[PDB]
């Protein structure tokens, strides 16, 4: 039905990986720190891995095990409020 | 190397970011040592939903070197190395005042991994 | 010693549950025991097998520790002036069952460089008291007391835990020495663990190649 | 806000009516206060089904200040604000004579709303 809140966690990935390109990686200069949380793969390959965590075979850098996991929990109350 | 597979691997305590490599990582006998200086800087309340997760050594902050102090701060170090880290026996924790500028307690605290001396009668009366 | 002359009291530090989040009261108590007394026990039944081919007896349970512990209270001396009953009034009601619960109080006895049964303190709750007051006052403010505790060990379960994964946390970690082998290898790994190691599944966990494979300084993981 | 909530209201120990406001009424802290009042200018036998309900310190009017009347002043206090008033413990009642105009006991009830002193061995001889 009508949902009241689209873009799960592939949009937030998205959104994500445009916000963090405006954050210099601080201490370093002429780095984004879009490379710290997309060190490794692409956006879509990381998304995959958030559907499907197995293409992850245990190991992956521990900030993007760290994002997957929060986003995982911010499914949460945006359950709650599609309910709205 | 075994050692760093048996002990666990973690992040490190002040959190060294980079966009190379991405999180540092103290692993192994360098990871329960970590683990130690987090216990003790950390005090019971400040960290939410685990109040009981604390070194508490604030409690001993103007209290007189008397030697009922030295006790009191031995009993809270092996309490707390019991409570909130097995992984690390104790061997022993030397006090001393410090002599040069004092009002400075420095402890030493010996851990492990996890006789009579006959010989004193010879130079004795 | 090794820095000042003052003495160090005892106090007794009450709480409500086995951990110790909900403290209650805590009293010290002046004029030290002169002499504690902590008694050990342990139960043993002997076995009357039809056999006859041995005489052995088995373990049944180890009786908490128990320690006894006696008192004094006194308020006429010149130094002495808070009357005895305000001290007697916490050894009464820590010694007794809690209006809030209906139990006692898990006291923890400790004294400033003595260290009970294996800790720096002395966990338990009290199985006994028994005050005697012998001199009175004209209105009878008792001034003097005669206190007889006598208590139990009943630790918490955080602490029981925490002493056992110090002994055989189910990994061993056996260092080889120079002129080894794995029947050794295993009773070196089955004196760490208490479990009788069985030297095949030593070889099998480590991968090793033809039962003599380790040399002299690497490490060999035994699990259970 | 909360103590008017949690402690009752009730109306005032001398009933003031108006026509403006119907009846003055006391609540919260006022309302325990108000009540520890009523308990000790009450006697038992003067409320028709309610026997028990009194301080009963008509007992004490002709008794001799003599020190064996001071602990039975004290002992009627803290039993009849247990029977009667659990609302509000009790701190300390201290009862002294009055200097100018003596034969008046004067107490002094201290509720609440429900260490060996080291520093003088410095004074001492």
């Amino acid at each position: 039905t009508f949902l009241l809140e689209p873009r799960t966690g592939k949009g937030l990935l998205n959104l994500m990986a445009k916000y963090t390109e405006a954050v210099p990686f601080a201490g370093h200069t002429d780095a984004d720190w879009k490379d710290f949380w997309m060190a490794g793969c692409t956006l879509e390959a990381l998304s995959d891995i958030y559907q499907y965590p197995g293409l992850a075979e245990k190991k992956l850098p521990v900030q993007q095990a760290f994002l997957l996991a929060l986003l995982h929990l911010l499914e949460t109350p945006r359950a709650m409020l599609n309910t709205v | 190397d075994i050692l760093k597979a048996t002990l666990g691997q973690c992040w490190a305590f002040p959190p060294r970011f980079s966009p190379d490599t991405g999180v540092s990582l103290t692993a192994g006998v360098e990871a329960v040592m970590q683990s130690l200086r987090v216990l003790f800087m950390t005090e019971p309340g400040e960290r939410i939903m685990r109040e009981s997760y604390g070194g508490g050594m604030h409690d001993f902050i103007f209290e007189n070197i008397t030697d009922e102090l030295l006790a009191n701060i031995h009993n809270r170090i092996e309490e707390s190395i019991l409570r909130h880290e097995p992984r690390a026996l104790l061997k022993d924790v030397i006090i001393q005042p410090d002599k040069q500028e004092a009002s400075r307690l420095r402890a030493q605290i010996t851990v492990y991994l996890a006789n009579i001396h006959d010989g004193q009668t010879l130079r004795l009366l | 010693s090794l820095l000042e002359r003052g003495l160090s009291k005892l106090t007794l530090n009450a709480w409500k549950d086995r951990e110790g989040k909900i403290p209650a009261g805590s009293m010290s108590a002046m004029y030290n025991p002169e002499t504690i007394q902590l008694d050990y026990q342990t139960r043993f039944d002997t076995e009357d097998t039809i056999n006859t081919a041995s005489q052995s007896n088995r373990y049944v349970i180890s009786e908490p520790v128990g320690l006894n512990l006696t008192l004094l209270f006194d308020s006429q001396m010149p130094g002495n002036t808070t009357p005895i009953e305000t001290q007697l009034a916490m050894l009464k009601s820590l010694c007794a069952v809690d209006a809030a619960t209906g139990s006692p109080y898990f006291l923890r006895i400790t004294w400033g460089k003595m260290r009970w049964e294996n800790k720096g303190w002395f966990a338990g709750r009290a199985r006994d008291l028994s005050v005697t007051y012998t001199l009175f006052d004209r209105d009878a403010t008792p001034l003097r007391a005669t206190v007889q505790l006598s208590l139990v060990a009943d630790e918490s379960f955080v602490i029981q835990q925490s002493l056992k994964t110090q002994s055989a946390p189910d990994r061993a970690l056996v260092s080889v020495p120079d002129l080894a082998s794995l029947p050794l290898l295993a009773l070196s790994a089955g004196g760490v663990l208490a479990s009788s190691v069985d030297y095949l599944s030593l070889a099998w966990d480590n991968d090793l190649d033809n039962l003599d494979d380790f040399q002299t300084g690497d490490f060999l993981r035994a699990t259970k």
